[PDB]
């Protein structure tokens, strides 16, 4: 059911997504161990993910949340990095994309910092880096992140290191 | 998958040490996210 539509770099929609990608890079505590050393990306492609079934599944749930929260979905656009990005775009997020060992328990994790989600593209802690060079800091291999519409509703605020 | 805390639909991890870090979020239902954009990229070696 999924089709991928390429956005032209001339399209304001390409540009606003690129800008969220570049402007939310930060330095990480690990000095780059997990995600590599960089201050910015080379954006190769941005594709709109279109799946009617997955969309309606999203909006159905969004309405439930909204109605439990004074008509406020509390919807954000947030980044997600995962070895399972190809399964996600075709089949949607499910419990198999959950970070079992995550610090806020076994759920599906999203970041405002693109560079944070970057640390997970090749696995937790960056795994063994890219398939080809086994380099967590590979400057050659193509990586993929998802920029996602996420319903938070009433969010439990955890202050944390 | 675990459950949202009672009364809540998600968790926010607020950074409380690293001044520069933005927030992280957790949902406990796959249906509460839609993967809208696939971005293909390389990281760039600083100069
Ligand atoms: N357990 C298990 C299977 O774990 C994963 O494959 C997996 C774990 C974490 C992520 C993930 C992806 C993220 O983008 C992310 C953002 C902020 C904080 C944590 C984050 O973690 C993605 C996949
Ligand atoms: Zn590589």
């Amino acid at each position: 059911g999924t089709i991928l539509i390429d956005l032209s770099p001339d399209d304001k929609e390409f540009q606003s997504v690129e800008e969220e990608m570049q402007s939310t890079v930060r330095e990480h505590r690990d000095g780059g161990h997990a995600g590599g050393i960089f201050n910015r990306y080379n954006i190769l492609k941005i594709q709109k993910v279109c799946n009617k079934k997955l969309w309606e599944r999203y909006t159905h749930r969004r309405k439930e949340v909204s109605e439990e929260n004074h008509n406020h979905a509390n919807e954000r656009m947030l980044f997600h990095g995962s070895p399972f990005v190809n399964a996600i775009i075709h089949k949607g997020f499910d419990e198999r994309h959950a970070y079992i060992g995550g610090m806020f328990g076994a759920g599906i994790y999203f970041a405002e910092n693109s560079s944070k989600s970057n640390q997970y593209v090749y696995g937790i802690g960056g795994g063994t880096g890219c398939p080809v060079h086994k380099d967590r800091s590979c400057y050659i291999c193509h990586r993929q992140l998802l920029f996602c519409r996420v319903t938070l509703g009433k969010s439990f605020l955890q202050f944390s290191a | 998958m675990a459950h949202s805390p009672p009364g809540h639909h998600s968790v926010t991890g607020r950074p409380s040490v690293n001044g520069l870090a933005l927030a992280e979020y957790v949902i406990y239902r796959g249906e509460q996210a839609y993967p809208e954009y696939l971005i293909t990229y390389q990281i760039m070696r600083p100069e």
